């Protein structure tokens, strides 16, 4: 995660166990950051969370690892079947 | 069960069907994408040449497919959608 | 000759990898990704598919199914083994 505008270095950088893909951001706030896995599985990390509690290295920099999967708790919303895309539905009225 | 954080789950679900008109005689999608102005209505592509349309509360809206002044099949494998930004 | 027999069914180990980390070892690969392709081409180029194809086609969407849950079963495993 970086930006145009920044200097050179990453802002951020988030870590998953298998491949990623289908990434989308939040429209609203950087609140969550989506992404489907290859897997079939899909993930959320929380964006609006201060540092701490993550693997540090030096040279400081710190690594963020935030996240609970679809892999855990067992459900039919995974369908067992590799995801292609995933996009953020604005249409909460209610 | 959780990660040892503050995060919340994924307890809600909504699950809805596709292929219809599409469907050995098993076919699969291969790109979605949603309509910015009303989020509600999105179209699906799939390898064998079309784009279906459809949308979330009224099903019924317009349920057609989109395809060129083609005959036969052609089957593209259309494999990117986008929406042009603007009115 | 040697892919309709009796695929076997993959399996995670944790006895080679004991360092807290399991993982699935599938078996056929192959096979799966052969068959998806084989009735999805077939189908869009308007080609007959024989019987055996469709059998086995079925049977491995089977045990493509079945190698993900086994997937999840295991990262969820490893996700408590690091905590």
């Amino acid at each position: 995660v970086w930006d145009i505008w920044q200097p050179s270095g990453p802002q951020k950088v988030l870590i998953c166990e298998s491949q990623v893909t289908c990434c989308c951001l939040s429209p609203l706030k950087a609140f969550l950051l989506f992404a489907g896995t290859a897997h079939g599985s899909v993930v959320v990390w929380d964006l609006r969370e201060d540092s701490r509690l993550h693997y540090s290295v030096t040279l400081f920099w710190t690594f963020r690892t935030a996240t609970f999967s679809t892999d855990g708790i067992l459900t039919s919303v995974n369908h067992r079947s590799p995801l292609q895309a995933v996009e953020p539905i604005s249409t909460s009225v209610h | 069960i959780s990660d040892l954080g503050l995060m919340p789950g994924g307890r809600v679900k909504l699950v809805h069907s596709a292929l219809i008109q599409l469907g050995w005689g098993t076919t699969q999608t291969l790109n979605v994408k949603f309509l910015p102005s009303d989020p509600n209505h999105f179209i699906i592509g799939t390898d064998m040449g079309l784009i279906s349309h459809g949308t979330r509360q009224d099903l019924r809206v317009a349920p057609k497919l989109f395809k060129p002044q083609q005959h036969g099949i052609r089957p593209v494998k259309v494999n990117v959608i986008d929406f042009s930004p603007f009115g | 000759d040697s892919r309709s027999g009796l695929c076997i069914e993959a399996s995670s180990r944790i006895m080679e990898l004991d360092s807290n980390d399991g993982l699935l070892k599938v078996h056929y690969s192959d096979r799966l990704v052969i068959l998806l392709r084989e009735v999805r081409q077939l189908s869009a180029l308007g080609f007959v598919i024989p019987a055996k194809i469709q059998q086995v086609a079925n049977i491995a969407q089977k045990f493509c199914k079945q190698a993900i849950i086994l997937k999840q079963v295991a990262h969820f495993y490893n996700s408590i083994d690091q905590q």
